[PDB]
């Protein structure tokens, strides 16, 4: 006598949001926010570098701990919490942008600078920078006076940047403990050292005095920084308590940069990277973490955001 | 739904439906029988599987770094970047709510839709030799067995076979 | 609207249905009277108060001052401010402009949708014993009173009943 | 004969636009964007510290003004106009940052630094920092030489935090009138001060010269600043013109900070603030300041968008 | 589309249908005629085109450089800015990719639904005169020549006048 | 015996994208994306300042090639890659801030700040700067000592602005190439410069030493600035080494700075602005520059979205 037509249904659906209704249980739905995280980094088919005790802006300076990368390639560059830019107590000018720099570099190229002295010394060392017995900044040169409180000559030391990328130039300052105990490195009276490329213009005056004991030593090193140009001439006038560049870094191509306290794994692949590990995923959302760099599903507050993809559920 | 047959004129649906989304279910001399209909199923999953290709996938755009979790950026920077950052945060979650909503309205309407399409066929095909019952449902005034039964919904039924029989039967 | 009843076929409101959104009016031996049905006026309501819900809310995102309106920030910072927020305000007002928009359109489609599914209701109900007038309307071939026309609006009219003289009057 | 199926209508709707359209007129309608101000600051149940005339910045030195701010504690800052940081005319370095730390830091509890002083004179005032006669930063202290003329002692005075949150720390360098006014205050010679954290490095030599009057002087103290972690030891190198920090300043927890020039009413209550006063609305959008604070409907540039809450009006 | 009609129960379009959108083909004793109807292709060209005009409008917002392409500015608020751009190019990229399918969605279903209104509208002028054919068409049992068909067009047929003789005809 | 309904069709489409589906064909589409760039800066009904060999900081200082630019006018301000700020080799403090300034400045007015000199020389020039011989910039003076190693005398000027609008203030400093001729200029000791506003407070100490050769000259000026508010009053106190401003500039009124390698034409009109010309459209979007400044559609980084116009194509 008859012929019904009707749709599938189960005893319990599951609840999603729509634009006239909270929780409307449908037939099935799918999640569009990744919580999954993969606590390593997944750093599988990529050249990785992972820095460990190294600092990256030592990479440029060459402290003991970073002696294995001071040229190093990379297409990842990990950072760790125990990293340190530094032996001989000290800071950069300008460190965070000089960070970024670096962890897009690709890795970093060295070459010598070419500069040459006479008439005073070169070879400065400390018990904090340890290389069997004292040592220092492997790219660097503590340059001294002669001898004690000897007068430090008016110098003007030149570098041509002759390629065809901009090169990195690092250059320090050292404020000793005391007024007396710089005079004994760089000789009496108000020493100043002067930068000028074609960007750039500054000077830079020292100023002695106590700080904190850091590794057991009170004085301290600044460390500046510039990008040279290609065929530009950089210059440094310097009358003393200057820490002399010996080479020049230069740029090597592309990376990425991450901070992260998980362990590296070369049998997972991933894109998106945060301290906590490697978001793998397809879902255009993701609650795990906000600061999340590489290629990564957008982030948002919600925990889940169920979209349907059955019919409403209408059970017996 | 907006096309008035899911949790609408049809009471509900089919726990026994396991073949596909949507069927039919006769009654006749030979008893009770229910089967699904392919080309309704079909186009309804096609639909919602687009849906899905099209949301699934993340931009091949990548972001950097711009602060720094070991050794914190200055606090002018800091809170530009936060303030900015959360401005954003704010953006992608408003969108991401807006997106599923209006999509998931779509999708419980359009399976409405569907199911409606799949029971205008059908009384197109019967043509004077049925009514609508009201529930879902088409009472046949001609006897339909099994085979008759199987032809409408293969969409090879021949409405002026049983009209006159159907007709005079009102 | 995308259901062709209200600016459709029905040709205007009624002014005086001050009871519900939907109704019926009609005609008989007893004369003219007009009443609400209950079910789709409710129906349209509770999907509109929904939507209403849904967007009438504030999110609990706090968000601080990035500069200063007594002691102008440094100006660099500051034009990166002011362009970072422009850019944002842009944004909303698109996202405002455009959920309102689609909000009104669904809204004024969902309201047709309810006055069709309210019609087709009652065409199933009478089955055969009526036919469609064309303007929002059924002329009724048997003599339906007010206590008949009241079992139409209630769901309990038996079209089974006044079958015969019907079909006869054709 | 029949029964007809209608819907219902006015004879004058309410125009709204729609993806299709602009102005269609539908049976009801109700406002998106929020246009009413309250203009007051709603305060109802908020620890509220309006600051007056005190100077956010002068909470942490303590000018005139500032006396009954040394050791506030809020949920809601309120800054006006009318405030001033300083009592003796100078300014802060980096002085937006230290203002957004203190609005959200749920005010302020300070603590004796602990220096003590052998050699100079330690209670140096002014009569632009008037209590009953002249006087100075209450937390601050001006150090001098014991007499005129007389020289300044290299001196080196540290303190340890000792605690489990930063401490803020404030120090000044005072620029005198002229080259022999400083001379007279701290003896003749080159001034250095010099300043050493953890995170932080840097030094303040003077310059003494001719400013404009503000307050009848043309002297000036410049206040800087740094956050001393736990644990961490900061000390202060200086050869004269330094003005040192009696108190160091604790963060108490959360706050938000604003500016207004209404008054406080603790009859309402509002999340989302701005200088013309309060906005209390459940509107998701408001086009009232986009400047405003807390938390708030998002700011956008229409006045007015409508959300249809009926059926399209079809009359007679 | 959700209605069922363009690319459902119509198997498709006519290359030779110039005159309009939409349109009647009639077979009859005279032979066979084609012509366009002006309200149904009216109605879906002035709702698209209101979309159009909607979406073809410029913002009066202006923005101001913020960096510089012949002397960069310093690479903290340098990557501070390119980072806010690209988030900023990620909102919209997506708004745009979205804002174009959901309307190409709604395009696509509305003009499903003005056939449909087209389609209803004739089966309610025929009232018991005609029967569905089912593939979008109307088998007329009574005898239509070119003025009556005409009449059909322009919403002027009388149902009444051919009522006996299509009757009888079933 | 019957009458059926269609609906027009074509034999070929145009893909588009939905919701659900990748390109389905519909019977007429448009492009929501621009894509057409006109190659010049078309200013027509704007009025025009092409600064070509002027770089726009040197609209205040006045070097030669900006002689006819020291009181421009304009709505559109366009800066050229040949454009030079400097004639003696030199840089300014915060540059980019002041372009943003004088970009939307409308251009500038100038006026005297009636400095008068007693003791000294105010006539210094260079080869560097040609006006038929040697000059300098035509907005500052270059302050010297009366005679070689003459000492320059501790001197004090000052300027109130008078005026309704800020004043745009503009100083310099001379770096010399040897400590010698730092003295030979100025005379011997650790010359000093202070500035002090009631918004600003700074100092300035020079450094000479060796500079590589820019216009064949390894000397360096820095130029300083500030924004003087109505009533508010300036002082110089100096040492020598100074570089004096002659007049003051201020804004008048509002514009929109860009930089371009094209030309320019009034035969076109546009509001929207790149480097390589001028965008054209009233679509929502574009894919030709995502820097593009002025009133423009919003920048997304697909090349093509086709909008539907017409129904599905649905071929026999
Ligand atoms: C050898 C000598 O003349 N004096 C010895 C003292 O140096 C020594 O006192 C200890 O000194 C330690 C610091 O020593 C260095 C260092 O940093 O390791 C030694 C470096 O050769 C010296 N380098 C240069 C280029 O001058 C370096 C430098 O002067 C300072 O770092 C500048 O700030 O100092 C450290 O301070 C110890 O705590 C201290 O006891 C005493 C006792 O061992 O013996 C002397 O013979
Ligand atoms: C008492 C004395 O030796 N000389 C008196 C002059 O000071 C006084 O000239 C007036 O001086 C005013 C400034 O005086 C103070 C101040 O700021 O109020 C007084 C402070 O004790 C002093 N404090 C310290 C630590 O030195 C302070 C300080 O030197 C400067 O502020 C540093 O810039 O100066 C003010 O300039 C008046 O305009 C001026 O007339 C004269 C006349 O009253 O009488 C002298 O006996
Ligand atoms: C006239 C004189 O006393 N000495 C002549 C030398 O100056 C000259 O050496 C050449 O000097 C060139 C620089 O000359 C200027 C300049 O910039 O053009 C000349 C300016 O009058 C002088 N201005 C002032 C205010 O002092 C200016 C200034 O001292 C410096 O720019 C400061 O840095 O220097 C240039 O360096 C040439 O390369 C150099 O050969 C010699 C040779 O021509 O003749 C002397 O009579
Ligand atoms: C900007 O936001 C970050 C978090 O996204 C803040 O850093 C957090 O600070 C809290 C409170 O001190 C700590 O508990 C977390 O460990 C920090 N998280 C991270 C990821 O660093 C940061 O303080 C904010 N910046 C400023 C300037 O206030
Ligand atoms: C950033 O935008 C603000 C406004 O949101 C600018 O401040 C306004 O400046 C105008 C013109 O001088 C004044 O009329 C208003 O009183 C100011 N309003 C506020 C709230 O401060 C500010 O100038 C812009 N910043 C920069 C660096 O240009
Ligand atoms: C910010 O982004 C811009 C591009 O939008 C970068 O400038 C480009 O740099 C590349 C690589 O050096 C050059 O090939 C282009 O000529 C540059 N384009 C423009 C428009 O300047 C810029 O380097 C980025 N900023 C930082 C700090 O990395
Ligand atoms: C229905 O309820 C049962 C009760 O245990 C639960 O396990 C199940 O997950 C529910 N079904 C669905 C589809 O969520
Ligand atoms: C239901 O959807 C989920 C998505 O999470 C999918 O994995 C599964 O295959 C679907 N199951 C059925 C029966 O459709
Ligand atoms: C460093 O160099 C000087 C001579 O330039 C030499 O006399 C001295 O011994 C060297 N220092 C060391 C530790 O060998
Ligand atoms: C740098 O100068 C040399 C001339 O010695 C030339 O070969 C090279 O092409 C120049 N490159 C640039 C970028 O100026
Ligand atoms: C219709 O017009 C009257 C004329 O005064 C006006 O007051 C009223 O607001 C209008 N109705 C509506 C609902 O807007
Ligand atoms: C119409 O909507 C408004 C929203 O502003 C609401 O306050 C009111 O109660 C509604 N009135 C009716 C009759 O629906
Ligand atoms: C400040 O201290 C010195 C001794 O340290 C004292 O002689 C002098 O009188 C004090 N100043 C005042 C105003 O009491
Ligand atoms: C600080 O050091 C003391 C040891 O005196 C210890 O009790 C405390 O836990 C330390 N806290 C931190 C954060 O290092
Ligand atoms: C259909 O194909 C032809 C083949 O040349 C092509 O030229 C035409 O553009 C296509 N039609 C449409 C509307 O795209
Ligand atoms: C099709 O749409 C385009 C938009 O690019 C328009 O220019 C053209 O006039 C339309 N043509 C037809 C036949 O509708
Ligand atoms: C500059 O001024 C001095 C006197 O103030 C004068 O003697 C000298 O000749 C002037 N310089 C030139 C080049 O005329
Ligand atoms: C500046 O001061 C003068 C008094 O000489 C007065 O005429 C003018 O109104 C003042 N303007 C402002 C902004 O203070």
């Amino acid at each position: 006598d008859k012929i019904c037509l009707g749709h599938h249904a189960l005893s319990n659906g599951t609840k999603v949001n729509t634009l006239t209704e909270r929780g409307v249980e449908v037939v099935n739905a799918t999640e569009t926010v990744e919580r999954t995280n993969i606590p390593r980094i997944c750093s599988k088919g990529k050249r990785t570098v992972d820095l460990g005790q190294c600092g990256l802006l030592g990479t440029i300076t060459g402290p003991p701990q970073c002696d294995q990368f001071l040229e190093f390639s990379a297409d990842l560059i990990i950072e760790r919490r125990e990293g340190s830019d530094v032996c001989y107590p000290g800071k950069f000018v300008n460190e965070e942008a000089l960070r970024q720099i670096l962890r897009e570099s690709g890795g970093i190229d060295k070459e010598a600078m070419g500069f040459t002295y006479s008439g005073i010394r070169t070879n400065g060392t400390t018990s904090a920078c340890r290389r069997s017995g004292s040592s220092f900044y492997a790219e660097m040169k503590w340059l001294l006076s002669n001898t004690d409180n000897a007068a430090f000559p008016q110098m003007t030391k030149s570098y041509k940047n002759t390629r065809k990328s901009p090169a990195l130039i690092v250059w320090g300052i050292h404020h000793s403990v005391s007024t007396a105990e710089q005079t004994k490195l760089y000789g009496s009276g108000n020493k100043l050292v002067t930068v000028g490329s074609s960007n750039y213009q500054q000077s830079f005056v020292p100023s002695p005095g106590a700080r904190p004991q850091v590794n057991g030593l009170s004085g301290r090193i600044d460390f500046h920084w510039l990008m040279l140009n290609p065929n530009d001439t950089v210059t440094f006038s310097f009358n003393g308590a200057f820490i002399a560049p010996d080479r020049a870094s230069f740029l090597r191509g592309k990376s990425m940069g991450i901070q992260s306290g998980v362990q590296v794994d070369a049998n997972c692949e991933g894109d998106c990277y945060h301290s906590g590990g490697t978001i793998i995923s397809n879902l255009p959302f993701q609650n795990i973490d906000s600061r999340a760099v590489g290629k990564c599903p957008r982030y948002v507050k919600q925990r889940s955001l169920l979209l349907a993809t059955g019919m409403k559920n209408v059970p017996e | 739904g907006l096309f008035g047959a899911i949790a609408g004129f049809i009471e509900n649906g089919w726990e026994g439906l396991i073949d596909g989304w949507y069927g039919f279910r006769h009654q006749n001399a030979q008893g009770e029988g229910t089967a699904a209909d392919y080309k309704s199923t079909q186009s309804a999953i096609d639909q919602i599987t687009g849906k899905l290709n099209r949301l699934i996938e993340k931009t091949n755009q990548q972001f950097e770094l711009i602060d720094n979790e070991f050794n914190e950026v200055e606090k002018q920077i800091g809170n530009v970047i936060n303030w900015t950052r959360d401005s954003i945060t704010e953006v992608w979650s408003y969108n991401a709510e807006l997106l599923v909503a209006m999509e998931n309205q779509h999708t419980i309407d359009l399976a409405d839709s569907e199911m409606d399409k799949l029971y205008e066929r059908v009384k197109r095909q019967l043509r004077e030799n049925a009514e609508e019952d009201g529930t879902g449902c088409f009472e046949i005034f001609h006897k339909c067995d099994d085979d008759c039964m199987a032809s409408i919904r293969n969409n090879t039924y021949d409405h002026s076979k049983y009209r006159e029989e159907a007709m005079q039967n009102r």
